[PDB]
């Protein structure tokens, strides 16, 4: 998914989107390509336990600092837990190995947290219609950046809060702009059609962040 | 930030 991803924003980037002629930027918009799932809510604990986030279907999940991760369905209930080895067990709240208690009540902390604070990210968004989980992630000094399991790259900027959700399977970008407006871009009509300095510099950046996960695999 | 907004 992330060669793929590479390949595209590469694609699209050498096309020089915003330095050419008349931006038809509107023209690229596909919203049939809308991602199923994104990233709404996250808390970064990981000086002790780990990164946690909420998805925007509410579902929760934890990837914690010893690589193992506890996902919550949106029932509120229903548990997925996955070992260093890859494992993948199916529980509950209410019914678990005892070997997890620790993990379970870590999750409802992050949970609570994540119900009672914060805003929810594309909470103006519908989205498209088994869970993603959160592969990996890191942050810079100007943004967070987050891998899905399905293969989304999502990239949070903390400065003006715009974000891009990269999808390889649509081979399309949603952009949230300071005004929480949002659009959802192919990347191949991108450069067709071109696109405003601000979109083309974040996918810019975005490249640089693939190349990150990529050479950090 | 060591949270979202």
């Amino acid at each position: 998914h992330l060669s793929d991803m590479l390949q595209q924003l590469h694609s699209v980037n050498a096309s020089k989107p915003s330095e050419r002629g008349l931006v038809r930027q509107e023209e690229a918009e596909d919203p049939a390509c809308i991602p199923i799932f994104w990233v709404s809510k996250w808390v970064d604990y990981s000086d002790k336990y780990g990164l946690g986030y909420q998805l925007c279907d509410n579902s929760v999940g934890v990837l914690f600092n010893d690589s193992t991760r506890l996902i919550l369905y949106n029932d509120g209930d229903s548990l997925q837990y996955i070992e260093r080895d890859g494992t993948e067990s199916y529980l509950t709240v209410s019914s678990h190995p005892n070997s997890l208690m620790k993990k379970i009540t870590l999750l409802k902390y992050f949970r609570n947290y994540m119900s009672e604070h914060l805003l929810k990210a594309g909470a103006n968004i519908t989205p498209r219609e088994r869970l993603p989980y959160l592969r990996t992630w890191f942050r810079t000094r100007s943004a967070i950046i987050l891998h899905l399991s399905n293969g989304s790259v999502q990239i949070n900027f903390f400065q003006d809060h715009t974000k891009l959700i990269l999808c390889p399977l649509m081979a399309a970008v949603t952009y949230i702009d300071e005004k929480r407006d949002f659009r959802t871009y192919r990347l191949s009509l991108l450069e067709e059609y071109g696109c405003c300095k601000e979109l083309a510099s974040r996918l810019r950046y975005a490249r640089t962040m693939v190349d990150k996960l990529l050479s950090s695999r | 930030p060591l949270h979202s907004t």
